[PDB]
């Protein structure tokens, strides 16, 4: 078969550098004048930046002289002046050309950081920059004379060579000698001769750019590219649309600005081409030729010279350069981030009575945005004659089109979004509910994953057109197939505040209630006693319930009793389905219960049982919540009798210190933390002394004299459940609030010794101000900071997608309890849920196999190992996975909005970014910088050092400012001494042996050694520790998955050490590498095989490194990486998520990761 | 410090301004200069006859006379005769080549150097002449090539018998049987030069010269090309401050400044060679003007986006001179229709000239919130077509594709001839008669009915919602 | 195009030479006129209206 000559689907890109004979087969003609438009009709003057003959029609299928006016008439070239009719929208695809009379550098390869120009001839810049302005001669292909090849000359030296040798050596000036140096060039030559140099000298400055230099030369050869494409003979001109001229009202035009450049280098080529034919003198001609060059240059990029700037108006016009550059490199993709049509958006509302996978929808916006959907739907049942009838009906709002509404809404889903989108529960699918109003209404129990209050916040609409866009909406972004956190197991969509304090107060006891002692026989005439007002809500009683428990073998077993419980949960049980027992109802059900409740529900029964069950949950909670009527007063605030007190006895101890300090028996610092120090103990005291009072002060009679229980008191209940407020709150609101702090920092030693319920003075809210601005002022920068965060982590992990099944290794990492100082900081069953184990796990006997080599660990697994005493589990991670280019769903886990194990082809590096990004706004050395610090790797200020060996160590030479520690090893070779500056107190025992990775010293260590002494999986362990700990000290929840994945991405480069296939210190990727390594133990060489060394790169710094270019232009400094790119002549693959996006097709993961696999193995094939 | 201002600035310090003697100097080798290839073009044989054969169009009325001649030292009447005398000067010094023939060749110069020939004319006789030259030098380097290159013969021995004749066959044929080491190898190639001799003794023939003087003439008419432009160039190279002192009064009229002064250079260059010294005219106040003149006409051409007539340009600076005065005279600024009973046209013409003076607006330029929004990013597309309306395109295609499979064959037919639906053009009443045979009013009426039929509704409601 | 004037020629409408700028209210707001202002160029002759 033939492969093709037209119009198939390409694979990967190509770039390179381009000849003049190239740039010519794009241009369909030279731009020969500076006119633009004919000034009074405003046709294009031909032979011009606009013209139709050179470019395209000014208008459809139609000539500009207007002979051929007919749609008929297309690939005819007009005789009186050619053009070729055809659609305006050429003009926007055909490109030209302008032939330069002189050659002229071009400016990306002369003044990119790494000249490229001036390393590939291994000539300084501003040599090549003095030979490229006249201002002096440089040799080329010297000969045998007197001359260096590239040296360079002055006016009298180049008069008196030539004097002395006039043949048989030459030297040139400006563009053409460069161009001349290029040409002659032989680079394969050069390639010999620097090889046999490099291995002779040893040094680090020689050997260094040495190698540098040979890595680019061989690559320019096999590139394609030829030295002379650098220098400009033919300059491309791009399309007159793309660079338009289109009036404005008025009749005003306005236009690009690289038509003000595209002029001038036309008309100073021009002028040097008439200069050519009137033999103008050197100077002139010369200078004529540096305002050329001058020119280009502002034309490609501007601003690496003089900052030329446009006509009548101060501001630098924009280049080419700066069209593709900018915020960040491409706009193409970058924030933000192209407009897209079927969209819309409003203030949302609430809607408690919606469904979990719905919501409702303004009408006007479901008309307007449905428009075609109803237009197509109309004329099929034949309500609508033809399209402009079906428009002129949606456009009278005629009332039979709002029931076809309803048909095509039914089953669409629709995309909801929030303006700071973090993780992915960021936008959800929804089943649209039409709805009456301007508003869109959003279920309450989904306002806790898009964080969004209803204090005016807009969210945004989006329509999900394809067929493919609706069964992914449904089967992958819908509301219901989300319920938990993709960062942890834990449910996101957690009952929020008004349906906790409902069930809180439903389930409650009071001492003595209507119906206090009596039983019922089920909930039903609990409910019905409740409903006609004979028995309170809360009161105690035995009624018989009838709980199920599926313990038997895929089967609910039945069991009826007499529970001890109140009418509140009488009732509540009703809502909880089949296998559930009734303990889970019979306590106080808090907010951290009512969690527990919908997550074992989950764990239990599946997924859709809990869908219906966290429905009824709101619905209920906000009727009962409701007939409730919980509300706040004045006197729901119960201040302490004891305050005034509390506040005088603190005053005596400030003055008792003050009188210390008067007699000097006590120092002015000492001072100070002494009284700030009494004030703290007071502020407990007031706050541990509300909080009894408030808490059980409700005393109450049964039967006898008195009895106290827990409060019913509004705000505690509040409080209590978990709804809102929080004993830090409760205690600025009664007790006295904080001791507020100076700006400087201090803390001021008078606190605010009164609260909310009382007045503030002026003093107290004028130092109270400071906290507020500088909290605004911490949490709008830390949520800045917080963004750049999860850039950074996208960018590094990105193209990471679940690809294998199983990779198969044993290997895994050592999962124990957090056990810091106390008892149990964090269990083992939270960091070894969800994971799989690496090898099977003993009871303390053995032979006995509790959970059988990899499988993954569910609630019975967990709950199994907890009933037996173990206390270490090794398991799989993503970091050991040995799949290269990915990770194996094996290695992974289950976690998801799913409990499944992961699906193969689910992309985990976006979502592991995403989860540890958007709990940073939360965080608070300490804090997110703390965070930012550790993926970054940076090498602490005052560093710990490690044992480079084992054995016995001793101290050596003396003071020169290291005093040298020598190890001795027991059997292998001694030499190692290190230079340990001595002026910093050491740890390590002159007289001890030391292991390798003990402790020399003491203070912070750098992971670099870590993973270096102490191996991968210590510091991969030491990061998640340690990150883990900033987090879980805010109290966030996290799983350790996301972070190691992260990890892995840091370590993805290593140093080869030995050789006999590629380059000794080479960095390159340990997926790469070791899969060479192990196609060569193989064949090949018997086993030539290098050893590496795993490298630690910081986050920033290896997502640097990317194959694909058109990545890397993205979020890197585009010049850099085109040119860099542009000289190799690199091939683009595709291949990753970021290059897909760009050129616009199906992203190698999720729903796509079916067609580019299709893709990839028909590619390389036959 | 790159920025070419500097490096011009240095570069043309260097040369030293001329004295007022200097001036002179140079001047004075420009006439030399020329004069020299003046009086090498005139004796060239062929460069007079040819000026005879282009007079002989002139009369002929194939050509006119401002193409040929600028006029002489000091008229239709005149240039007749004038040219007789050339004629007749060529006439007498043909036929006296039988040594003596010199003291005439040298008078028919003079006569000929009298006519001031278009810059044109006289451009195309020097090619004429350089080009001959090189027709000389492919035989002459040919004849060498296949010798010394070829058959193996030194250069040396090779000029001995050359110089003096290379035309005869002296050197060819009577050099071989000198029994050199070099003379037996000439026979192998003999055949291959001897055919080509013919050019070489032909260009004797039609230019009328031995290929001896050939070189000289032209060689001669080279040194003075040389020397006028080492001269003139030399004038140019002293004068550049007088440039860069001239543009300096026209920055920023919408030009850059080494733009200014490089058109300006090219004035200088013009003046040079248009300038006479022998009338006592500053070289500086005379290049002045014409430098002057340089930049403001390239001001004028290339200098805007929209390119406008020198006469618009004047126009517009004629509007500003008003504007200043009227605008404090009357207190408030002169309204838009009273400047133009100021100026001459007919002033209404005020609102158009004023509209297309105005130059166009930067699209990048950055409106609001100093956000990446700009000017351009706000331009809509007026020439696309919305797919609302495509879509309604293709269906009432398919409309009047189904009306038209409602009638009868011929009224569909005859439909679609008299519109151009789905085919070429369409087809007049008269052309329909034609191709159905049955002809005139009888097909017209048969329109009428299928436009009839489809205006009675069955037909009428899916078509008529077309309309709004 | 060859449908369009078949069209017109049908409903015997003549397309006018010129095109409809009107100024219509906005889609969905909906108010009383409480004014009206109509500023002219010197020389161009006021309607009747203005
Ligand atoms: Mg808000
Ligand atoms: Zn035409
Ligand atoms: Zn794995």
């Amino acid at each position: 078969l033939k492969a093709q000559t037209k119009t198939e689907e390409f694979d990967a890109i190509k770039i390179a550098l381009a000849s003049p004979d190239m740039i010519r087969s794009w241009s369909f003609g030279e731009v020969k004048k500076p006119e633009t438009i004919n000034y009074r009709t405003f046709k294009p003057e031909r032979d011009g930046l606009f013209c139709a003959r050179i470019f395209g029609p000014v208008k459809d299928y139609e000539c500009l002289c207007g002979k051929y006016k007919r749609l008929k008439h297309r690939g005819v070239i007009c005789e009186k002046c050619g053009v070729e009719v055809t659609q305006t929208k050429v003009r926007r695809e055909r490109m030209g050309h302008i032939e330069l009379a002189s050659p002229t550098a071009h400016i990306w390869f002369l003044k990119s950081l790494p000249s490229r120009i001036g390393l590939l001839l291994d000539m300084p810049l501003r040599d090549i920059e003095r030979v490229l302005y006249f201002e002096s001669y440089v040799v080329i292909e010297g000969g045998m004379t007197n001359l260096e090849r590239q040296q360079i000359l002055t006016e009298e030296q180049y008069l008196d060579a030539l004097e002395e040798f006039g043949d048989e050596f030459d030297a040139k000036m400006g563009a053409e000698a460069i161009q001349a140096l290029l040409k002659s060039m032989d680079l394969e030559q050069e390639c010999e001769q620097l090889r046999e140099e490099l291995n002779e000298t040893n040094s680090e400055t020689k050997r260094k750019k040495l190698t540098k230099r040979i890595k680019l030369l061989e690559a320019f050869v096999q590139s394609g590219n030829k030295p002379e494409w650098m220098i400009l003979t033919v300059l491309p001109v791009l399309p007159p649309d793309l660079r338009p001229l289109v009036p404005l009202d008025g009749g005003r035009f306005a236009t690009s600005d690289l038509n003000d450049l595209y002029r001038r280098v036309i008309n100073r080529n021009n002028r040097l081409k008439r200069l050519l034919d009137l033999a103008a003198p050197d100077i002139i001609v010369r200078n004529e030729k540096r305002m050329l060059q001058e020119a280009v240059d502002a034309l490609l990029d501007n601003g690496r010279r003089g900052r030329a700037i446009t006509g009548s108006n101060k501001r630098p016009l924009k280049s080419l350069a700066d069209m593709i550059k900018g915020k960040q490199g491409r706009f193409r993709q970058n924030l933000l981030g192209k407009r897209v049509d079927y969209s819309g958006r409003s203030v949302i509302t609430v809607g408690p009575y919606l469904r979990l996978h719905q919501c409702g929808l303004p009408k006007k916006m479901a008309l307007e945005l449905f428009k075609p959907f109803i237009y197509g739907k109309l004329e099929l049942r034949g309500l609508a004659t033809t399209i402009k009838a079906a428009k002129k009906m949606v456009e009278r709002e005629e009332a039979v089109v709002w029931d076809i509404l309803d048909e095509v809404i039914r089953e669409h889903p629709v995309l909801l979004n929030r303006a700071p989108t973090l993780h992915r529960l960021g936008i959800q699918a929804f089943e649209p509910v039409l709805i009456e109003g301007k508003a869109i209404q959003l279920h309450p129990l989904v306002c806790a994953a898009y964080n969004a209050d209803f204090d005016g916040d807009q969210m945004a609409v989006h329509v999900p057109l394809t067929l493919e866009a609706q069964l992914e909406a449904r089967a992958l972004m819908m509301s219901t197939n989300n319920i938990l956190s993709p960062a942890n197991g834990e449910p996101i969509i957690v009952p929020s505040q008004d349906v906790v304090l409902g069930l809180y107060y439903m389930t409650r006891d009071c001492v003595n209630a209507k119906g206090e002692g009596m039983v019922l026989t089920g909930p039903k005439e609990a409910e019905r006693l409740y409903r006609s007002g004979l028995a309170s809500l809360h009161a105690r009683v035995k009624v018989r319930i009838t709980e199920y428990e599926k313990d038997a073998n895929g089967e609910l077993v039945a069991k009826t009793s007499l529970k001890d419980t109140t009418v509140g949960r009488a009732i509540l049980w009703m809502i909880v389905p089949k296998g559930l027992p009734y303990s889970i109802v019979n306590q106080a059900l808090g907010k951290k219960a009512i969690s527990k409740m919908l997550n074992t529900c989950y764990r239990i029964l599946g997924l859709k049982p809990t869908v219906i069950f966290a429905d009824q949950i709101m619905y209920t909670g906000f009727a009962y919540a409701a007939r409730s009527g919980a509300s706040v007063g004045i006197d729901d605030m119960v201040i302490p009798e004891k305050k005034h007190e509390i506040i005088s006895e603190a005053e005596a101890e400030v003055a008792e210190i003050q009188e210390q300090f008067q007699s000097g028996l006590v120092t002015a610092g000492e001072r100070y933390n002494k009284v700030i120090d009494i004030w703290a103990a007071a502020n407990d005291r007031v706050s541990k002394a509300m909080m009894d009072n408030l808490q059980t002060e409700t005393v109450i009679n049964r039967d006898g004299q008195e009895e106290k229980q827990v409060s019913f008191n509004s705000i505690y209940m509040m409080a209590d459940s978990g709804a809102r407020g929080s004993a830090a709150q409760i205690r600025q609101l009664a007790g006295m609030r904080g001791l507020m702090a100076k700006p400087d920092g201090s803390i001021i030693e008078t606190p605010i010794t009164a609260n909310f319920r009382e007045g503030l003075n002026v003093l107290q809210y004028f130092i109270s101000t400071h906290g507020a601005r500088k909290g605004l002022a911490d949490t709008a920068l830390k949520t800045a900071n917080s963004g750049y965060l999860t850039r950074r982590l996208v960018d590094v992990a990105q193209d990471l997608v679940v690809t294998e099944d199983d990779c198969g290794t044993h290997e895994g990492i050592m999962m124990t309890p957090v056990i810091e100082g106390g008892d149990v900081k964090e269990p083992l069953r939270d960091r070894v849920l969800g994971r799989v184990t690496a090898e099977d796990v003993l009871k303390p006997g053995t032979a006995d196999i509790l959970v059988p080599r990899n499988t993954l660990l569910h609630e019975q697994w967990c709950d199994l190992l907890e009933e037996n005493s173990v206390d270490a589990v090794k398991v799989r991670s993503v970091v050991s996975c040995d799949t290269d280019f990915g990770v194996c769903a094996h290695c992974y886990g289950r976690d998801l909005a799913r409990g499944h194990i992961i699906n193969k082809g689910e992309a985990i590096g976006v979502i592991a970014a995403q989860s540890i990004g958007e709990p940073g706004t939360q965080l608070t050395t300490g804090g997110l910088p703390r965070v930012a610090d550790l993926f970054e790797a940076r090498r602490p200020k005052e560093p710990a050092i490690l044992a480079e060996i084992s054995g016995i160590v001793s101290f050596g030479k003396e003071t020169k400012g290291k005093r040298r520690l020598v190890i001795t090893p027991v059997d292998g070779s001694d030499p190692y001494e290190e230079m340990i500056p001595k002026w910093r107190q050491l740890n390590v025992f002159e007289g001890e042996r030391v292991e390798r990775g003990d402790v020399i010293s003491d203070g912070p260590e750098a992971p670099h050694d870590i993973l270096r002494l102490r191996g991968v999986h210590a510091v991969t362990r030491y990061i998640v520790n340690e990150v883990q700990d900033v987090y879980r000290l805010q109290g966030v929840k996290i799983n350790d998955k996301h972070i190691e994945v992260i990890v892995r991405q840091m370590l993805r480069k290593a140093t080869i050490v030995n050789a006999g296939s590629s380059d000794f210190l080479e960095g390159e990727q340990v997926e790469y590498s070791r899969v060479k390594i192990a196609n060569r133990e193989l064949e090949a060489n018997g086993k030539v095989g290098a050893t590496y060394s795993r490298d630690l790169l910081g986050i920033t710094k290896a997502s640097l490194a990317t194959e694909s270019f058109i990545s890397a232009a993205s979020f890197q400094e585009t010049t850099r990486v085109l040119t860099e790119a542009a000289v190799a002549g690199k091939r683009d693959e595709l291949r990753g998520l970021k290059e897909n996006v760009i050129v616009g097709r199906l992203i190698p993961a999720g729903t796509g990761y079916a067609y580019h696999q299709d893709r990839m193995r028909r590619r390389a094939a036959g | 410090t790159t920025d070419p201002v500097r490096m011009y600035m240095r570069e043309m310090g260097t040369v030293e301004l001329l004295t007022r003697e200097g001036e002179i100097d140079i001047a004075k080798r420009i006439e030399d200069g020329i004069n020299q290839v003046q009086c090498s073009v005139a004796e060239y044989p062929e460069a007079i006859t040819y000026l005879l054969e282009q007079y002989d169009r002139v009369e002929a009325e194939e050509a006119r006379l401002s193409d040929l001649i600028t006029g002489f030292v000091d008229d239709p009447e005149l240039a007749r005769e004038k040219f007789a005398e050339l004629r007749a000067q060529y006439v007498v010094t043909r036929d006296t080549i039988k040594a003596t023939a010199q003291e005439e060749i040298l008078k028919l110069s003079e006569v000929f150097k009298q006519f001031r020939l278009v810059p044109k004319q006289f451009d195309y006789l020097v090619n004429s002449m350089r080009v001959m030259m090189d027709r000389v030098r492919t035989q002459e380097r040919l004849i060498m090539k296949l010798c010394v290159e070829q058959c193996k013969m030194p250069k040396k021995n090779f000029i001995t018998l050359f110089t003096g004749n290379e035309t005869s066959d002296t050197w060819f044929n009577a050099a071989i049987a000198m029994n050199k080491p070099w003379s037996e190898k000439l026979h192998d190639v003999s055949e291959e030069v001897h055919r080509a001799l013919q050019k070489l003794q032909q260009i004797e023939e039609e230019t009328g010269l031995t290929i001896e003087q050939v070189k000289d003439i032209n060689r001669r008419m080279s040194i003075g090309e040389a020397k006028a432009r080492r001269a003139k160039k030399e004038m140019v190279e002293a004068n550049l401050r007088l440039v860069i002192s001239i543009a300096k009064k026209y920055t920023n009229r919408g030009l850059q400044f080494l733009d200014l002064i490089q058109e300006g250079n090219i004035g200088l260059m013009k003046a040079v060679d248009k300038f006479e010294y022998r009338r006592g005219y500053k070289f500086s106040t005379y290049a002045t003007w014409w430098i002057r003149q340089a930049i403001t006409r390239s001001i004028a051409d290339q200098a805007r986006t929209i390119r406008i007539p020198v006469h618009m340009i004047e126009t517009i600076n004629k509007l500003n001179r008003i504007s200043r005065q009227m605008l404090q005279e009357m207190g408030r600024e002169p309204t838009p229709e009273e400047l133009a009973e100021r100026m001459l046209m007919p002033e209404d013409k005020i609102r158009k000239v004023l509209k297309i003076a105005k130059e166009p607006i930067s699209m990048e330029t950055p409106i609001g919130d100093d956000e990446d929004s700009h000017l351009g990013d706000f331009i809509e597309d007026t020439t696309l077509e919305l797919p609302l309306d495509s879509a309604t395109t293709e269906s009432l295609r398919a409309a009047t594709h189904d009306v038209l499979a409602g009638l009868t064959a011929r009224e569909a037919k005859v439909l679609r001839m008299r519109f151009g639906i789905d085919m070429n053009t369409d087809y007049t009443l008269e052309e329909v008669g034609k191709q159905f045979d049955v002809t005139r009013e009888r097909i017209r009426q048969i329109e009428a009915k299928a436009l009839r039929k489809l205006r009675h509704p069955s037909r009428s409601e899916v078509l008529r919602s077309f309309l709004d | 195009t060859p449908e369009e004037k078949l069209l017109r020629a049908i409903f015997g409408e003549k397309a006018s030479d010129v095109k409809d700028s009107s100024l219509r209210v906005p889609n969905g707001v909906s108010g009383t006129v409480i004014d009206v202002q109509v500023f002219t160029r010197d020389g161009v002759e006021k309607d009747k209206r203005a």
